[PDB]
DNA sequence: TAATGCTTGTGCCTTTATTAAAGAGGAAAGTTGCGGTGGATTAAAGCACCATCGTGCGGAGAATACGATAAGGCTCTTGCTTCATTTGAAGTTATTGACAGTTGAATCGAGCCGCTCAATTGGTCAATTATGGAGTCAATAAAGG
DNA sequence: CCTTTATTGACTCCATAATTGACCAATTGAGCGGCTCGATTCAACTGTCAATAACTTCAAATGAAGCAAGAGCCTTATCGTATTCTCCGCACGATGGTGCTTTAATCCACCGCAACTTTCCTCTTTAATAAAGGCACAAGCATTA
């Protein structure tokens, strides 16, 4: 069967970061691993934060509560600021 | 008049304070501090008396493991005087 | 509100010590010992405004510090 | 039909982000479209902060690849990745440091 | 009506176990009830242990009911509740203890 | 509105035990608070084992493989015999 | 299978602790650092076997060495 | 002939192998270690080849951050050389 | 040894405050019935896992000479303990006023569910480029002089 | 400072293996519609949080005297280190046998949903008894002799 990754957009990160950089397939794996951990993290703090407030639905509040709870200081800050303005760029398309 | 050497009276407040389980630092003091470090997050800030409570609950319980962690490396380092270096020796290993 | 951190004693942070079965304490400890506790409950204390924040309160209650204390696995009972 | 990915200017796929969110709802949960949008925003960022970190530790050593060791280099020069990323990397070694007292 | 807990032969409440399971259920999870008696199992077994422990610590102290100092110290007395038992109890104290090189 | 807590199963628990012994009100909330945190770990574990075999039915199984992961030694084992026993009886009668 | 802990030879400890910084090394280090190996990897070993008895098998996969180290806040990269 | 004075080599070896990131155990030897411990839990147990990759990477990164912080107690000690006591106390401090 | 100040363990009355016992009623568990999804069963293919064989060389084991590190002891001096006095601020009690948390109703914004199309993503294959191996040279450091 | 020697970076070239780019399928995301439900808003109101004032008395601040613990230094002896030699077993390559894992089809079994009842658990209230306070006492301890 199909086993589903992030390698694709990874590539295409690494592509507009560093265009003549390429990237192993061991390191394109621990990137996609450290994905995946930090995808279960954003999740798990958000369910978290949904039953706590007796809120079943996740949106865009939670995720952010999620990030400045997980993530750390100014790359909180920085990470957040990004999600606001691909919120606000997704909402006004 | 009667003195007692030093060493023994400390004794004595290691085997007291170990004994009870009473809170050990002001409410006060501490509800002011934990006011004046949240002023820094946010502005208007209300706590309940229960939050400072369980603030002062956990800060002390912290402290006290931190001390007991401390104590381990200044006997480690052949003394019974706690030092900064043994503060910082203990946080380095737990990963603070 | 200012310098409320010289609000936690030399005889506070003596009993602490005492109660962890420290015998001598050098004269520094103390504000070393300031300086950790300012850390410790700076962190507690942004995870539970983190906390206050999403439930859209101005209160922090009892239930933020306890789930901001579980966040850093130091977890708190007798509180709920 | 134009991607969700594509409107929200983002390269991480916000439909996959999406139904995994959906996936690890409890209890009849409901993720927004917002969640998702929001969910990829950090993920890729946080992808261009690790990537960019690891470029450049390997442009400094001259090679033209990225591997384990440069990752693990980027992430512990970093305070805030390695504060945020404290699982241990498959080849990736330790960072040189030798301390005063046993020179 | 004979409840599912007296079926069981627990203390514990079997439906109100398995309604919280259910509602912790992720993306349409379904419990059974062997697990809800399970879990209710467990759960009294814990309870059990540490009453019996904290009523045995309450009794050397010549006292007729339990306290957080009482639990705390049945708790650190076990290690196999010291390693379960990870939290901070409030109104606890420490054990008394005082290293050999400080007398 | 009603709070729903375990104090009332702890008290029979408590009287089985030590029929003679009470329990002040802080030490009931501790036990409740500790019992909670016991079933949060065992539902956790119990959710990731669904996950990880795909297996959407939490069943004694799992549930016994919780077990042994979160709980030490001979705890675990004294935990899981009770628990087999109990659902033993349970499917007997 | 017995004695497989000698297995460690002292070289590798001394590899160990020389990618560790350490510049010089006890005579007792090795014994001490055995018996520490093999405790982690009794309980890792341990973590990863309930793994795989849950899902019915009889080989450990890698699958099971990875959950039981994140089980232990021990995450490893590099094996999925 | 020529020697070179004690802690001159071992600093070679200390700069030597921080700048690798290969295996310093050997992988037969570590592999029937894991299968003597592992028939323990299960008799008759099969290993998958990267399962055993993965229990020795993470084997020796534990026991390298483990010399690390044994490194750190000794120095804390006046010590150049590491010892058993320190190994202890370090994980005690940890929490193992 | 030993007296003697001294702190802590220990016994008895208070009382009080903190727990045990009861009532309504409402919230939820049990019962019955049914539909449909999911877990147990069975068979089959393939690959991966183990056991065997040869070899051969690099790493490990062991011994040697030895230097330098760790431990022990002695000194001294300064930093921390213990005690006594004054004070100033935490704790208690009584009061109050308003801010904010919580609950309840309407409702509108939004997410789930079905089904189809089709465009993106994944597995596989050929190769070309970056990386490592092997070997010699030069720059760097180390150790005795 | 010097000189000789061991170590390692660097430079070169060649093998090679590991990544990149292209192609078919298959799979799931997007589109559109319908529908229900839950998140937002508004408002009342009550719970409690912050601010105030007065009193008290207990713990904190400070200083004096002094002791003993930590740090520095000197010595020694033993124990880890660097080097050399022998050997041995790990690693690589090749092979075969099989068992066990994964997938696919079937079927039954058991769990979710719905509505009703009934009964069990959870605030509210009132009594009661166990324990902390207060006061006096006894004794193990510490201290100097």
């Amino acid at each position: 069967k199909n086993v589903e990754t992030y390698k694709i957009y990874i590539f295409k990160v690494l592509k507009q970061v560093h265009p003549d950089i390429g990237i192993s397939s061991k390191a394109m794996g621990i990137m996609n691993s450290f994905i995946n951990d930090i995808f279960e993290k954003l999740a798990q703090e958000s369910s978290k934060l949904a039953r706590y407030n007796k809120k079943p639905t996740i949106t865009s509040r939670e995720i952010q509560t999620a990030v400045r709870l997980v993530l750390p200081g100014e790359l909180a800050k920085h990470a957040v600021s990004e999600g606001t303005k691909a919120v606000t760029k997704f909402t006004s398309s | 008049p009667h003195r007692f050497r030093p060493g023994t009276v400390a004794l004595r407040e290691i085997r007291k304070y170990q004994k009870s389980t009473e809170l050990l630092i002001r409410k006060l003091p501490f509800q002011r501090l934990v006011r004046e470090i949240a002023q820094d997050f946010k502005t208007d800030l209300r706590f309940q008396s229960s939050a400072v409570a369980a603030l002062q609950e956990a800060a002390e319980a912290y402290l006290v493991g931190l001390f007991e962690d401390t104590n381990l490396c200044a006997i480690h380092a052949k003394r019974v005087t706690i030092m900064p270096k043994d503060i910082q020796l203990a946080r380095r290993i737990r990963g603070e | 509100l200012r310098d409320n951190i010289q609000g936690i004693t030399k005889p506070a942070i003596r009993r602490l010590a005492r109660r962890g079965g420290v015998k001598r304490i050098s004269g520094l400890i103390y504000e070393e010992t300031r300086g950790v506790l300012k850390i410790f409950l700076e962190n507690v204390i942004r995870d539970a405004v983190t906390y206050t924040e999403h439930a859209r309160r101005k209160t922090v209650t009892a239930m933020d510090v306890v789930y901001a204390l579980k966040r850093q696995g130091r977890t708190l009972y007798g509180f709920g | 039909p134009i991607t969700r990915s594509s409107r929200a200017g983002l390269q991480f796929p916000v439909g996959r982000v999406h139904r995994l969110l959906k996936t690890r709802s409890t209890a009849h949960g409901r993720v927004g479209a917002t969640a998702a949008v929001y969910t990829a925003a950090i993920l890729e960022y946080l992808t261009a902060e690790v990537l960019e970190l690891a470029g450049n530790a390997s442009k400094d050593l001259k090679v033209k690849r990225i591997s384990p060791r440069h990752l693990q280099l980027a992430i512990r020069g970093d305070e805030e990745l390695d504060t945020l990323i404290k699982g241990t990397i498959a080849g990736g070694g330790v960072i040189p440091h030798i301390h005063k007292s046993l020179i």
